[PDB]
């Protein structure tokens, strides 16, 4: 795993071309994140 | 030490995570080719995830992060797709969950679509989609993504050409 830009702690990827597309965020550390929800689902077809 | 409380759909906790990932799905460059065709979900459940030691190990990290960006956590609640989902609501998150061709660097990635997120639920680019029908917008076979509390701390602003 590499190591966030120094004197940063994360990473936000933020789409400039797709403007629905909303941003991505980057983590180096799993301490980081706690996995709050598990959510179960299916896709639907549309209509 | 995990343990799994499931919502129920009358409570306004249920609803807002509902209403998270049904407002946040949106069409994707590939035409469906990962995560398949939808606009919107059929929800089957919501479960907590409550692990004392998980928890600890985050506020521990969460302090040290908020201090050294002076007194500012930056926390988000955020998507997360993986084949991993299993061993990480157990184990916790760590290296083995890090996508390491990620085009923002090698970590742990998080989506606020909740539809990116669902594009990895299978593996990278939807893998092989389903086990059982090895589809990649299967309608029949559950899925399961994760909402997180993740901690960003001084973000660094990549703009991508996507
Ligand atoms: C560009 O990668 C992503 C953007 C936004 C969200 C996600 C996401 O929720 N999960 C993943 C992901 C990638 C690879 C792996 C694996 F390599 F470990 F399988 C797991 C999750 N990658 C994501
Ligand atoms: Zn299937």
């Amino acid at each position: 795993m590499a190591h966030s830009p120094p004197g940063h702690h994360s990473v936000t990827g933020r789409p400039s071309v797709n403007g629905l597309a909303l941003a991505e965020y980057v983590i180096y550390r799993g301490e980081q994140a706690y996995p709050e929800y598990l959510i179960t689902y299916q896709i639907m077809r549309p209509e | 030490g995990t343990i799994l409380i499931d919502l129920s759909p009358d409570d306004k906790e249920f609803q807002s995570v509902e209403e998270e990932m049904q407002s946040t799905v949106r069409e994707h460059r590939d035409g469906g080719h990962a995560g398949g065709i939808f606009n919107r979900y059929n929800i089957l459940k919501i479960q907590k995830v409550c692990n004392k030691k998980l928890w600890e190990r985050y506020t521990h990290r969460r302090k040290e992060v908020s201090e050294e960006n002076h007194n500012h956590a930056n926390e988000r609640m955020l998507f997360h797709g993986s084949p991993f989902v299993n061993a990480i609501i157990h184990k916790g998150f760590d290296e083995r969950h890090a996508y390491i061709g990620g085009m923002f660097g090698a970590g742990i990635y998080f989506a606020e679509n909740s539809s990116k997120s669902n594009q990895y639920v299978y593996g990278i680019g939807g893998g092989t989609g389903c086990p059982v029908h090895k589809d990649r917008s299967c309608y029949i076979c559950h899925r399961q993504l994760l909402f997180c509390r993740v901690t960003l701390g001084k973000s660094f602003l990549q703009f991508s050409a996507m």
